[PDB]
């Protein structure tokens, strides 16, 4: 058996994905109970992963973040065992404090400041755009620490 | 309020094509009728961390111009951020609380950005921050271009040099793009190639621009010449092949000019530009440093008085 | 309770470690299904950590390795769903690889080298030997990477 | 011609609680209404030898909000002293006869008294002179302690850093030492210690004080929690054991702390306080900062004009 | 083949009491009978990444006085590991094809160690590793105690100065505490105390020591007075108030020593030992450091020969 009784299930995450979200967000750095399905059969997806909070939410925004690892996962409200709230990520307007600007000469290295950066969805990929910097990379390029 | 008051002045791309209409019109009536005292009791701030010669001298000029009095430096070396550690950050903080405008530049890109977050009511004006923007620069270089044009809008433009790490190319390519049927002509080493967050949004405005190895290749339909500087400084010692300019115009590559052609460069140049090209009636970049005078006071005025240029 | 036909079951995780295993053992790197359990109550410990990993097998050092991070972990071999062999992490002679040196004046530093410590249990505390400088520290000095 | 006009400025060890308090009063007529002219042809010189940001940015602002001129150096390296061997002595000599008050910071303590010497009738502002004296620093200090606290005497105040090197706690002691009730704690590691001639004077007028490992200790009863940055620039290398800040206020070590607390600093911080405290209301070191302007407006209305703030 | 015929010389750790007496047997035997042709056609490696005048000079003289050849550097810098940026592992890897020995001291500790895992069948003699171990000094050490005590059981043994970076005490304990009896007294700053594994050692084995913070205190009860020099060049900045000798002897303060106790120093010595000193019956560093020669030859001879028969 396995249901928790109130929190937030995300589910339909990519393999090797919810482990990532994990380092990402450091969705573990919490004292609630977490239960974590890595490589798990679905079918429609193949295998995905899956990570469960208890007594944790996320507002629209903190399901968008998701949008750029987990584009077809579905985040799921749960209270009193029930799904009360089903959404699903699409792409934010920007990513902050997670990433790190690739521009070894950005003023964002030195200060203490958050990183953040636009997205904009250029073409086979998505396009970062540092708020301080003004100069944009691919997701793929643009680290994080 | 103007749409400028008590605003700041970061990036071209914050900027609309109205704003900078705006500042150019004020430009020209400051210069016609000049006002001495529209801003007396301003105290201003003039930080430069990074070298300078035109922009710190002619903003400071037009600060006084104005009637305004001017606190800062013009090296961090004696600030406590350059002796004590001190964070950019708190160094805005506490200057922020004496002036009622700060203008700063700054080697890392961002910096202005940077000090709007921790400056409170009290506008930055970027005078150049890393390889990224150099919005005041644009202004002058708009003003002059119109001075000699008679128009910002279906013209020819000719970049050369550096258009990688020029703040100039990078603001001035995005002022241009705000007006209609401009074409493009980049002329610069693969290796310092205008970037691409610049040609994007050009070809999202269906803009038409194009690489050219060499200046006489374009220089018959060139309305506007801007010749860069490499920017050292900013190079990566893996870029140290284009540290000496692939592009130097000579008067004698000025025969296929049209006669309304105008030389341009931010300045300062190394030799990009030869001196014999100083004396031909194509040449304007001290014009154009003096328009920095104009362009600065317009800015200032805009920024810091609430009402139009009565 | 979970179950798995083949695999190993690491119980006893204290609190706030799991994850950690979970990273500086790339033990998401495989495509075996995986279940973790974070903050999970626990009878006698308060709460601790629980990872399952099917068809996966830990080295009798590893597990020793193991006894630095969590000392009252517990391994259980399953085979054909059941527990055919139960461990316990003792203290091993030696760590290799994994720890990194406490002292900057270490050539272990600068040259191609895998790290080595001695392990000895001292009056409270572990104590680690290094190979190279023969300096000793405490278990909790060295583990900061 | 009121207590202080053309009067030198260099320790507050020569201050009385009504020199003092007459600053204050000053600095409050003035902040609810400027005087523009007050010191209109007057040129003063902002000499400083030694790094600074706030002290010479706030100095030289204040000149322009009185309507002054100013003349100096922000670096002794371009000055005749500093490269061709001059003596601070004749440089004032020369100085006096230009300006009409110097205001100056300078590495060696006891460069201030000593320009006195060669000034004659120009009074000298003592901007900082080594690890000795800060006196325009306590004045601001005074009047931020009272803007927050009411009023000067019988409050609890803990001094956080390098007490040793620290001209700031120096002067401020001393003056804080001037009003009656004042409980002193004084948090700092053994070798960065307040000074001898600091305790004796504090013994003298029956004043309690006493040594504390720790802020949590005392942060219950501190009305005034003033932070200070190990003056590494001033260390011998035999002590440079404590060039690392050995307490770091968090914003989760207020809790125990009073209502009324303030936490201040002279600036600038290196990490004596995470800058989560500067979101929460004990925070008071930017405020604090501006309030250089007014006591700085306050001290030149002071020396340099005879009539009180008419 | 004896003991340590073709072994590694890395720390006194890995060698046994026998191990010690048999070295300082060999070097009475070579002192009394010199065997010049005993190394013939054997090429020996000097490597020195770290300053030094008594052990490259006496190794290398060894040498020759055995007849074998020598090669080598006396600082890296004109390496190709100081150059063009090689690491310890290739540099080892190739010299090692090219002697019969390597003798070697580098800055950071384990260098020794980690040259023995790419030397193949090339025995490695550690001259020193960072701060860590020195077993040809204590090899000389043991040999001066023994011939000038007769003992190197039963003895009282002092050791002042830098204990934590002193690799010459960390190697002299240790072989000492493989001898019965041996009674030790630590006079050391307690930023650079006698590091805790060594300690744990000795009580581990049910030796005797204590700490002290004078040398009067212990004067009239030691057999062997070891002083060190405070090893700047490894010392944090956080400990740059230790450079300075904290214990300074002098002819005077040997009033009440034991007749046979001799003063030794691994030098150099900066000041903690006067010159005064120099010619009292107790000084023996000199002497000490000749028995470099006798000891080095001892182990070079033991490592390089299958059998000795002298
Ligand atoms: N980006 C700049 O600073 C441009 C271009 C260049 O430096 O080559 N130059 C200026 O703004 C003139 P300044 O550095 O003398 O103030
Ligand atoms: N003694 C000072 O200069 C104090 C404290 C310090 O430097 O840490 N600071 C100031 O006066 C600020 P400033 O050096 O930016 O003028
Ligand atoms: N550890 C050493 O090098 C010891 C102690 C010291 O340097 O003070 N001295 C020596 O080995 C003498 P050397 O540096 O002249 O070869
Ligand atoms: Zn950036
Ligand atoms: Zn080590």
């Amino acid at each position: 058996v396995e249901a928790i009784k109130r929190g937030t299930v995300i589910d339909h995450i990519p393999a090797q994905i919810g482990f990532k979200l994990l380092s990402l967000f450091k969705l573990t750095e919490t004292d609630q109970r977490i239960t974590i399905g890595l490589n798990l059969p679905s079918g429609e997806m193949g295998r995905k992963d899956l990570i469960k909070i208890e007594n944790t939410f996320l507002s629209e925004d903190q399901v968008d973040q998701l949008a750029l690892y987990a584009p077809q996962a579905t985040v799921n409200r749960i209270d009193n065992y029930e799904v009360v709230g089903k959404s699903r990520p699409s792409l934010p307007e920007r990513i902050d404090n997670v990433l790190v600007c690739p521009n070894s000469n950005c003023i964002s290295h030195a200060e203490p400041v958050s990183s953040s950066f636009a997205v904009r969805k250029r073409a086979n990929d998505i396009a970062l755009k540092c708020k301080y910097c003004e100069k944009e990379f691919s997701h793929n390029v643009v680290l994080a620490n | 309020a103007n749409p400028l008051y008590q605003k700041h002045i970061i990036s071209i791309n914050d900027l609309s094509r109205d704003d900078l209409n705006l500042v150019l019109a004020t430009a020209a009536k400051l210069k016609a009728n000049p006002q001495p005292e529209l801003l007396k009791h301003k105290v201003i701030a003039s930080c430069f961390f990074e070298a300078s010669t035109r922009t710190r001298l002619s903003f400071e000029t037009s600060m006084h111009r104005l009637g305004a009095s001017v606190v800062g430096f013009s090296d961090s070396a004696n600030t406590s951020l350059g002796k004590k550690g001190e964070t950019l950050a708190d160094t805005i903080s506490v200057i922020s609380t004496y002036v009622d405008a700060i203008v700063m530049r700054h080697p890392q890109e961002g910096a202005a950005r940077l000090a709007t977050e921790f400056s409170g009511n009290v506008p930055v004006l970027n005078a150049g921050d890393g390889s990224n923007q150099h919005p005041t620069q644009t202004l002058l270089d708009l003003f002059t271009i119109q001075e000699t044009q008679g128009r910002l809008d279906n013209l020819h433009v000719a970049m050369v040099g550096d258009l990688k790490y020029g703040r100039t190319v990078h603001s001035l390519t995005q002022a241009l793009a705000k007006f209609d049927g401009n074409r493009f002509y980049f002329i610069a080493p693969d290796a310092l190639a205008m970037p691409q967050y610049i040609l994007d949004m050009l070809d999202e405005k269906g803009i038409a621009w194009s690489l050219h190895s060499s200046i006489e290749e374009v220089m018959a339909e060139v309305d506007i010449l801007y010749m860069t500087r490499v920017q050292k400084e900013r190079l990566d010692p893996s870029e140290y092949a284009n540290v000496k300019a692939q592009f130097v115009l000579r008067a004698s590559d000025l025969h296929n000019a049209k006669a309304n052609m105008k030389v341009l460069h931010p300045l300062p140049r190394v030799d990009e530009i030869a001196t014999d090209v100083d004396k031909t009636p194509h040449a304007w970049y001290f014009q154009q440093a003096g328009n920095g005078i104009f362009a600065r006071q317009a800015l200032l005025a805009l920024v810091l008085n609430r009402d139009l240029v009565l």
